């Protein structure tokens, strides 16, 4: 899940307080809370590793089902590969 | 039989700037018209699928931006990055190139284009929220440095099939094929050409600093989603016929019967709001949608190639051009060849030599005064009328206003050459 | 209802400059300076443009000159006999008085 | 091994039609739903800025 | 209503400029662009709106 | 690619040899003097 526009902390105290409207609760253990622009994703594995996108997050992170067993892995979305042209005189 | 042609050029960049994206928002239509209110949310469930619909358009519009950015940038199949040598035949591309140098790694002219347009939306915050695009700045810096360095070291070759290295001065001289200019013309004029071509980026980025309403096209998308965002969170403070705007005072003072029908007004007027707004946002996405295709094709057919169509690709013949990210938008720079110092020759569709009429073969037949000479149609080049640069159709007497001229066939004078005695 | 800002003087002068523009200059005004060059040998290079020699234009020149004539005649007729010509405008005038 | 090739040709001319602009109008808001009526006027305030 | 007829015009005039530059202000080697056939010309005239 | 001799057919001449920059030096073909050669010169 994506909580849009709230910072991870904030989520994590209404949690802990029993305030967050939605009586559903993601298990919200460690590394499955990452901090993007878009908002708190609760529920994927963010990797360093870049891939092509697949289910668009928001402000570059895209997130996939993959094996790692297979998880939701949130990642920063590759553009593409490179080509260094060589270029000469 | 007069005809003028150019004697000299100049090389000129001009600037088209288009809208690619807007502001991507979404409505928690509830809390707008019924916010923490269990009561006049209980009434709003009574007017259907309203909510579901605002969702979905103002869904499809965000959807349909990142389309539109994806479309309009993410055209070159791999990121292409530029030689360590900065060297090009002279030519200078270092004020469209990244700089290394400085964070989000852009060009000057993409830093001067993000400081003259002006993530938590602490402003009208009242269940309106603003996403984020799905590419960042830095990704779509990206994608333009790739089609930057495509088009510098591959030319039109990495737009449709692998990208193939070409020294820039013979890119140059296919682009002057193209427009219809002879190799040589770029070879023999390749340092005046660098020139202007440095002078005329020079003068962009004086025009762009310059003048605060050259971007205007962008921030009129930006000032118009913040006036539709606006005029809804006004419209919450509008009774429309209440005796109050704020629904916790008309609960806290009347019982539920009165409180109901004066929540049904409120509803209606801030239901009318919402769907003014999102009708709004579906025609303005339209004419992005339309903007955005037309950056897009312009993408393709003048950064990735070289377009014949006439003002498509800006005014002059077209050379080339070289994209820059801008917020909201794509600046396209478009460098034409421009003819200039014309001369005022006389011409003829034909010449006549032995009772033959002899026709250019790729040229003009043009006359100093005295002598005529076969020339290019787009520069100033004479040369000897020959039977290699002509060739012969019909005879003498059917071309109207035929002159009589003599054309050299280098064949029979080398024959002469060749002794004839023999003896 | 508000005047346009260009008045049909207007919009005729500018029709007059694209018209004297492509008649004397053929397209070199429309991409840098205007160039004058004779209207036969401006058909000449356009005749090149779509794929046919120069002589083919020079040697029939008259037929050519005739042809353009008998076409722009029919254009006059054809405009001026059918009324539905120019629905694509007359809609367009119909459905503002209609949305008023 | 047939190709067929003219031997002559037409010059044609043809027309094509487009809409360029659209008549410019504007309205008076407040005189169309209240014309000259104080207290309609005073009771449209309500609906913001429409 | 207006806006939506008023995005309609805006492209019919967008699609009258592009032939203006191009089939006016040039020579077009797009097929029906400019017309049936091989495009040699065009000539502008003014009509009502358009 | 399709490697063909240079040639004068397949080239055009404009300019001396100095003003181009990064110009290399090698042999262009004519055909006409070396069919001329084939013609016996010396005629007696
Ligand atoms: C390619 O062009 C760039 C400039 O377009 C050359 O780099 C240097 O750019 C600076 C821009 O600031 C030029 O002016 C400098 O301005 C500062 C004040 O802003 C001043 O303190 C400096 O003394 C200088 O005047 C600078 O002149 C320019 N360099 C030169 C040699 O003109 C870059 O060198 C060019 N590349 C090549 C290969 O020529
Ligand atoms: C075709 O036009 C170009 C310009 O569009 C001509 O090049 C220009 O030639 C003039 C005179 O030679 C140059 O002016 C000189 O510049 C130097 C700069 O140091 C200055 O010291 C001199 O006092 C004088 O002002 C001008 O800079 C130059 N422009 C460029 C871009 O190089 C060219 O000669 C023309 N060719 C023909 C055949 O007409
Ligand atoms: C190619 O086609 C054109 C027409 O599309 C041919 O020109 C046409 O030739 C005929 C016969 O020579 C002309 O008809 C004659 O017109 C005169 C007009 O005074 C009339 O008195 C005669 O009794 C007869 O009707 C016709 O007008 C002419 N069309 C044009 C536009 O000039 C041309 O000969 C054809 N060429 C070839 C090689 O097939
Ligand atoms: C037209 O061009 C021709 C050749 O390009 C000019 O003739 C040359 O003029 C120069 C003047 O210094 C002489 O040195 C050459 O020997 C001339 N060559 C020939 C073959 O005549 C001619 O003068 C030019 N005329 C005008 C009016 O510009
Ligand atoms: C080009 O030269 C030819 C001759 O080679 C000219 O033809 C002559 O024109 C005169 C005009 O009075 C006639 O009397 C001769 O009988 C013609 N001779 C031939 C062989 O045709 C022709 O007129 C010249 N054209 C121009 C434009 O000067
Ligand atoms: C191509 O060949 C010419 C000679 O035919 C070279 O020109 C010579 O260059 C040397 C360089 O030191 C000079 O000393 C000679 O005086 C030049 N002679 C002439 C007649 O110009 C030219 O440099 C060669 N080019 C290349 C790239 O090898
Ligand atoms: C979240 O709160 C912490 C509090 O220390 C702050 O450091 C962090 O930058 C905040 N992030 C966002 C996205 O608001
Ligand atoms: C191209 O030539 C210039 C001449 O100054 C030189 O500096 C540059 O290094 C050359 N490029 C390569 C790739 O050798
Ligand atoms: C064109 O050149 C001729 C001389 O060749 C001159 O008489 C005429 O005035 C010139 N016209 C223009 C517009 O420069």
């Amino acid at each position: 899940v994506l909580y849009q526009g709230v910072n991870c902390t904030e989520v994590s105290v209404a949690i802990h307080a029993d305030q967050l409207t939605p009586t559903w609760r993601v298990y919200s253990t460690g590394s499955n809370v990452f901090q993007t622009r878009a908002g708190c994703l609760i529920g994927a594995e963010y990797v360093n590793n870049s891939y092509e996108c697949d289910i668009p997050i928001g402000a570059g992170i895209c997130a996939s089902y993959q094996t790692q067993s297979q998880s939701i892995i949130a990642y920063t979305m590759s553009l593409g590969a490179e080509n260094s042209v060589a270029y000469s005189n | 039989n007069s005809i003028a042609i150019p004697t000299n050029f100049t090389i000129s960049v001009t600037t088209e700037i288009l809208p690619v994206s807007m502001t991507k928002t979404s409505v928690d239509c509830t809390m707008y018209i019924c916010g923490d209110s269990t009561e006049c949310s209980n009434l709003l469930l009574q007017y259907g699928s309203f909510c579901t619909q605002l969702k979905r358009a103002l869904t499809g519009i965000a959807v349909e931006q990142d389309k539109n950015t994806q479309e309009v940038f993410a055209q070159v199949k791999q990121i292409y990055k530029t030689p360590p040598i900065k060297y090009f035949g002279g030519f200078n591309f270092s004020q469209i190139l990244p700089d290394p140098s400085k964070p989000s790694k852009r060009s000057p002219i993409e830093d001067l284009l993000f400081n003259k347009v002006t993530l938590i939306c602490a402003q009208k915050f009242n269940g309106l929220t603003v996403l984020p695009p799905l590419l960042t700045d830095e990704m779509i810096a990206q994608y333009t440095s790739a089609l930057l360095a495509g088009t510098i070291t591959s030319g039109w070759t990495f737009g449709a099939g692998p990208a193939l290295q070409i020294p820039f001065p013979m890119q140059m001289a296919y682009r002057f094929n193209g427009i219809g200019v002879t190799q040589n013309v770029l070879y023999e004029n390749q340092k005046l050409i660098a020139n202007q071509f440095n002078s005329a980026i020079g003068k962009i980025q004086d025009s762009l600093f310059s003048t605060p309403s050259a971007l205007g096209k962008l921030q009129d998308v930006v000032n118009h989603n913040a006036q539709a965002l606006n005029t809804l969170v006004k419209q919450l403070s509008s009774k429309f016929g209440a005796i109050s705007s704020v629904l916790n005072d008309i609960l806290s003072r009347l019982d539920p019967p009165e409180a109901e029908v004066q929540i049904d007004r409120l509803i209606t007027g801030r239901l009318q709001s919402l769907q003014t707004y999102v009708t709004q946002q579906l025609i303005r996405a339209a004419e992005i949608r339309a903007s955005a295709n037309l950056a897009a094709t312009k993408m393709s057919e003048c950064v990735l190639g070289q377009s014949k169509r006439v003002d498509f690709c800006g005014k002059g013949y077209h050379l080339m051009s070289f994209p820059q990210s801008a917020p909201h938008g794509v600046v396209f720079l478009h460098v034409t060849y421009v003819p200039a110092q014309e001369k005022n020759f006389t011409t003829a569709p034909a010449i006549c030599h032995d009772g033959k009429a002899h026709f250019p073969r790729e040229g003009v037949f043009v006359s100093n005064g005295t002598h005529w000479f076969l020339t290019q149609r787009n520069f100033y080049e004479p040369q000897i009328i020959t039977t290699d640069n002509t060739f012969v159709s019909g005879n003498c007497d059917v071309v109207i206003g035929i002159v009589n001229n003599t054309v050299y066939d280098p064949l029979q004078l080398e024959l002469d050459s060749f002794k004839e005695e023999l003896d």
